[PDB]
């Protein structure tokens, strides 16, 4: 006795985090297959979590003056919060995940003319500076800047928090508060430029995103 | 079926006891990149309903940071929970309280809070229980206590009055003596001495009067000139390893969960 | 010459009932200090020892109706995602019908794991429709009414065809949180940003409107059971969870 | 337990074998007891099988203490219908003993 | 540096006499803390150590007469089935003659096993008759007067021909109960449905009327001893059982 | 291709002299199993044709 | 050293939180050494061996319980009549004692928190949820104030199961405070 | 015949917090007297001890 083929009523399909249960189903139709460009139309690595999220972006940028007294805070930044912003690509990933854990890499640079002298200190402080001794900032993952010497510093850290991840849409407390203060008054000779601009670069490392969400705030 | 019964479809176990552990551990992924077949089922069918639920791709949870599994009844109820409390007014008097699972008997004249809740999660109980009682107030007060099994003579329940029992009788059932000055607390084990196979909380009137009781405790004071402070007693119970729990019931609805509100 | 001296340490005659090691009796009323064997005689062999026993038994947490009058993308029911949830209730006998899942977890400060929502439809082989179940990761209090059905497809979710040989769709909500465990804040007076009980809210949308002839109901009711898998609770406490009036 | 709802009817019931009395158990948690669920669109029958569960080593017929089992059947989802359909469905309950252990012949009747 | 610290646990200086482990002395008056060997010198080797010793010695629990005037099927004596039973008594010296079986079990809350009723007839090689002993399973209070002899044959029972070379019929009443053990309610004020002391009642019927000539008594007395086998009692207590005035 | 479990419509149950034919069936639920008294509550032969 | 308080009326209770917060200044906060120590690093987690000394009174029955962050508990740093079901209290694991028989209690506090760890250096918001190990509550009874006064002193000691992650710059001296007494 | 006698030494119920040997708790609030494993999850492996 020959059995004659009849469609398969019930079935379950989906992809990533979307599932469908269908009761009066049928099979899926497909045509052709994936083709690989024998001649690539673009040579850059195809977009990936790392491509778009684990790269560098310019966070903030300020000035350092001869008028700035010792320990003057030239910058106080919620590194994380700053990245979360349309201005940078990484947003596209954050904007749609509720929480995420990660490490960070900070690069701070300046351009003092050898006729200038003095220095700054850059520290990655978790949460808040609280009442920590300004003079002991070196304890935190830091980078020291001295005109006569270097014009750049780089710090790299992992996830350090009280919670298992940061909540973007509505945070509890900033993961990192990067502080930049005058470590030695910036003096100069009569005629030299009385300032030097400064920038801050940041990027995530080992970016673990979690829970796709439609929210925005 | 040995009972002379027959069937064409099967009969699987429904709602099986102690199915999984209570602490995050690995007894890869838990489900993923395959096809979540456990996302659909016909709950009315006992077999199908056991099909493991799975809707999206997840990873293995990992390891909990704490040693013991807080969901093991033995360990949880191992924390002696609250039972009752009373206070003496005159000298040479006694109090006798029963240990009754009855969901009916509302506190203070009945099982309260946690203990009330717990003993209604299942139908049958049996096995010893480690009672521990704290003394509050007074001092240099001689006292005695004895465990009386269901179905025997014993001073009227939930009532402070002058004992109506031969000192002989009391001591005979196994008793203990103590003095507030030297201690202030007593931890002794209550035996599974009952003519029943087990006891239960959920019952109806009649049985609810005989088969809902482990037993009874009686505390009698002495040398308590009320020119002194007050004398309070608080009792707590903790389940033992020799305790057994058979057949899971539907938990008591919230409206029936009562607590002896005090401080 | 008898010489066994010991020093009396702190916490003299102190009592602690936090765990069994100190709660267990130090003497017994039992004659000869005997003990007892096991005995399932009248217990049918169903010996219990772990609360999992209950937490894995789908119990009824809520009922909601799906009307034809409900248009596409209309939010039909919204539920917070935490074991403590349940809204069922009967007038007389007057009672607040807690679920198994709930009745257990209510006695713990913390919890974590995959909550499982089971949706049972009660239609007739003549209705036809689809409902979209959507989990929005977050906390127990996030305004969500401002979410197009379309918008919801961004969050993890599932659609279900009602008309069928099957009756229940199972929604296994993956543990997604910024914290290792959530807490039973349902005991506190008010709420504090960060002290959350749930990991987000679940939403029921109307995917395809409910079609049908005219000799069958103008709607279709749905039961929502709740149970959990890979469940973990710790830090004992006492509290009788009330009803979550949605 | 069986019934006969016409496919034009919809809704369901739940049948539970509860030992002794329902006491104040949460109606919504009846699934915990050995149960059977009925859904019109699906099944019209359910079967539950249990062993002896009691506080005593046996039941006394002539003059019982408390019922061994109280089978409860409640509406799990209101039974609605379209205008014209039969507004009801009768229901029956079948029972039988298993592993029947009788003890002590007696002339009594009550 | 002497360092042996211990914490003072709960129940400080508490006394417990429930079992020997805590009842036994903690020091002795005996010189050099010596001990004693055994010595059956004047004890004829009859060393006792178990109450079974008594509970298995048929003692006299009751005497009843069997008269010719008693017609077929007439109930002659009714007895509850529990160790605690006994009705014998002497006027002066004034005393209530408890049985061995009883005197032991009276000091326990629970009991279970096969009670043994021994019926000793005191006839003459010239009488002739039969008595039917019938055990009606139940509790210590069941109206039984409404039972034809015929009706009684349904329950387990035994018949005995009195006229003979033998003198005693032994009735080994099998442990039949809905509970693993029965309780000593004979201490309570009143009675409660379910709290029973016996497993049923025993009945003495007239199977065949007592025949005889005329130069011998118009009746025949009967002694009823009581003892138990496979006996088990537990949960010590104190109570001097009174007489069961049938 | 993965086949997904769907209940078994028709079925036949019963015991001794009672049979049932069900068309919109499902499986039977059972809990625990037969327990033997480690301590018998009664020592007489369990009721049987011969007994009674 | 951690803190110290004194009861004035009978049947009352005190509830103090264990908060690393550099903000909360004593007596309503971490003092001396403990204050200093917990600000040397960013994250803490793990059990703690609390030990408390009783001063004064006698024949006073007392009780104490550990309440985890995020749950009901009588208002902090305040002596008042408890507003909690005896049931609830005991349920979280508690202990009872009497001044006559002891005068001191050494019990271990568990790492029961929904957080991965806690911290002292924070800002307002988080400084209200993620800066607390948990809370302790002590309730007296039978203390006719015709008697002496009742004082309580608490001290904390770190356990081997305690962990310390990421070193911070120590608190500047001006922020190191001590509850000056005797 | 239960016979375990010990003499009550000096410094009865005295408390000393000078070192851990005497400062450590003598009982615990933790259920079942459990303990905790390590966990550098959000601590980036930077475990401090000296
Ligand atoms: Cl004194
Ligand atoms: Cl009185
Ligand atoms: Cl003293
Ligand atoms: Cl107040």
């Amino acid at each position: 006795e020959q059995m004659i083929q009849s469609v398969d009523r019930t079935a379950v399909t989906g992809a990533s985090y979307f599932t469908s249960v269908d009761q009066s189903s049928v099979h899926t139709a497909e045509v052709g297959s994936h083709q690989i460009e024998p001649l690539k139309t673009s040579v850059d690595k195809p977009g990936s979590k790392k491509t778009q999220g684990e790269k560098f972006f310019l966070i903030h940028s300020a000035r350092w003056l001869t008028t700035h007294a010792l320990f003057h805070e030239v910058a106080k930044l919620d590194v994380v919060k700053l990245l979360y912003n349309e201005q940078f690509a990484v947003q596209g990933l954050l904007r749609y995940h509720t929480y995420a854990r990660f490490g960070i890499e900070i690069q701070v640079q300046i351009n003092p003319t050898p006729f200038q002298q003095g220095g700054l200190i850059c520290a990655m402080v978790p949460g808040d500076q609280s009442y920590g001794s300004i003079a002991s900032l070196t304890v935190y993952p830091h980078g020291l800047l001295n005109c006569n010497i270097n014009n750049v510093v780089r710090i790299k850290v992992p996830f350090i928090y009280t919670r298992g991840a940061y909540h973007f849409k509505d945070p509890q407390y900033p993961v990192w508060e990067l502080t930049i203060r005058v470590w030695s008054e910036l003096n100069i000779g009569t005629g030299t430029s009385a300032y030097t601009s400064l920038n801050v670069l940041a990027r995530f490392t080992d970016l673990e995103l979690h829970g796709l969400t439609p929210l925005s705030t | 079926d040995d009972s002379g019964g027959f069937s064409t479809t099967v009969s699987t176990e429904q709602n099986v006891p102690d199915p999984q552990v209570g602490i995050t551990t690995m007894r890869m992924d838990v489900s993923g990149v395959q096809a979540p077949v456990g996302a659909i089922t016909t709950i009315e069918d006992p077999v199908l309903a056991k099909k493991v639920p799975e809707t999206f791709p997840e990873l293995k949870p990992g390891e909990s940071r704490h040693t013991s599994d807080h969901m093991s009844i033995y360990k949880f109820m191992g924390r002696s929970h609250f039972l009752c409390t009373f206070t003496f007014n005159s000298n040479n008097k006694e109090y006798t309280f029963p240990i009754t699972l009855s969901s009916t008997s509302n506190p203070p004249h009945g099982l309260p809070s946690t203990l009330r809740w717990f003993f209604n999660l299942f139908q049958l109980y049996r096995g010893p229980l480690d009672l521990t009682i704290i003394i509050t107030g007074a001092t240099d007060v001689d006292g005695m206590a004895w465990f009386t099994p269901v179905g025997l003579a014993v001073d009227t329940p939930w009532v402070e009055k002058e004992s109506a029992l031969q000192i002989d009788y009391k001591t005979a059932l196994g008793a203990v003596r103590f003095n507030t000055r030297r201690t202030g607390n007593i931890q002794i084990r209550l035996p599974w001495y009952s003519y029943l196979y087990a006891v239960s909380g959920a019952l109806d009137g009649l049985g609810d009067k005989t088969d809902s009781t482990f037993g009874l405790v009686s505390i009698q004071i002495a040398n308590y000139n009320h020119s002194d402070e007050y004398l309070s007693f608080s009792c707590y119970l903790s389940v033992t390893e020799q305790s057994e729990f058979y057949f899971p019931r539907a938990p008591l609805n919230s409206n029936a969960m009562l607590s002896t509100e005090s401080m | 010459m008898m010489r066994n001296e010991t020093r009396v340490s702190t916490t003299e005659n102190v009592v602690n009932l936090s765990n069994y090691e100190d709660a267990r009796a130090k003497m017994s009323f039992a004659l000869d200090q005997e003990d007892w064997k096991s005995d399932p005689s009248q217990g049918g062999g169903i010996k219990i020892t772990h609360f999992t026993t209950w937490t894995s038994i789908p119990t009824l947490a809520a009922q909601f109706p799906f009307n034809a009058s409900d248009s596409v993308g209309q939010q039909i029911k919204v539920i917070p995602v935490d074991p403590y949830f349940f809204q069922m209730t009967n007038t007389n006998p007057d009672q607040k019908c807690i679920t198994a899942l709930a009745s257990i977890c209510q006695m713990f400060c913390f919890w974590r794991g995959d909550l499982v929502f089971d949706f049972q439809v009660f239609p007739t082989k003549y209705h036809s429709g689809r409902l979209l179940f959507c989990f929005v990761p977050g906390n127990e209090l996030i305004d969500v009414t401002g979410i197009t059905l379309k918008q919801a497809t961004t969050a993890p979710c599932a659609v279900m065809d009602i008309a069928g040989v099957q009756s229940t769709l199972r929604f296994r909500v993956p543990w997604i949180s910024d914290t290792p465990y959530r807490v039973n804040r349902y005991t506190k007076e008010a709420h504090q940003k960060g002290e959350y009980t749930a990991i987000g809210k679940l939403i029921v949308y109307c995917y395809n409107r409910l079609t049908s002839p005219s000799n069958v109901a103008h709607h279709v009711r749905v039961n929502v059971y709740l149970s959990a898998i890979n469940l973990e609770c710790f830090a004992p406490l006492y509290h009788a969870m009330d009803v979550t009036t949605q």
